[PDB]
């Protein structure tokens, strides 16, 4: 109901964790669990690639369609770009429905 | 092919294949007799109100000719939209011409 593709078997969820590294323990045995660790974090790269299938539009409409376009007039900044501070923003929401079809 | 059979069919279509598009158009025409079947000398000169810039000499014939040399002949407004929004360039390659179903 938020929109999308419903899936019985959606793309699986991917879990990631840092392995705990203990700090130096006591030199005499204690049976309690170890609560003292070295502080860590990790960084890296992630890639994702999706193949999409397209359904081409085949239409006998004579007159031109409605299209999504960018504003022609001058502006202080470009839409869908960074500003002076280096912040990327998205000006408006963009839907999918422009071309037409007979009911 | 006698008087009772048609010598062609109506083709108006566009086909978008990959790196090319093919347009085809059909129209109905009417051809009058011009000049009463005569060739005629025509001219214009400065003897009348014509200035020297507009003078000419030539001939009008008793013949017609076909002109498809405008783009709206070959493209619907929607086809022209597909072209100009999606492509960096285009050029013509080859053409075919047919003249059929004549009646005097
Ligand atoms: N997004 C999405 N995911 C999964 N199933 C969906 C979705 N949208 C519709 N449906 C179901 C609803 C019907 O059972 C069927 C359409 O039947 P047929 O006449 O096409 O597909």
């Amino acid at each position: 109901l938020m929109g999308g593709f419903g899936l019985k078997h959606p793309p699986p969820q991917i879990l990631i964790k840092n392995t705990p590294v203990p700090a130096d323990p006591r030199s005499t045995f204690n049976g309690d669990k170890l609560n003292s660790f070295i502080t860590q974090y990790s960084t890296g790269q992630v890639s994702v690639e999706i193949e999409w299938e397209l359904q081409k539009e085949n239409s006998k409409r004579w007159n031109p369609e409605i299209q999504y376009t960018s504003n022609y007039y001058k502006s202080t900044s470009v839409d869908f770009a960074v500003n002076t501070e280096g912040v990327y923003s998205e000006p408006r929401p963009i839907g999918t429905r422009y071309l037409t079809r007979n009911l | 092919d006698g008087v009772g059979s048609s010598s062609g069919n109506w083709h108006c279509d566009s086909t978008w294949l990959g790196d090319r598009v093919i347009t085809t158009s059909t129209r109905t025409w009417a051809l009058p007799t011009y000049n009463n079947h005569l060739y005629k000398q025509i001219s214009n000169g400065t003897s009348g109100g014509a200035t020297n810039d507009n003078t000419y000499f030539g001939y009008s014939t008793p013949w017609g000719y076909f002109d498809f040399n405008r783009f709206h002949c070959h493209f619907s407004p929607r086809d022209w939209q597909r072209l100009i929004n999606n492509n960096w360039g285009f050029r013509p390659k080859r053409l075919s011409f047919k003249l059929f179903n004549i009646q005097v």
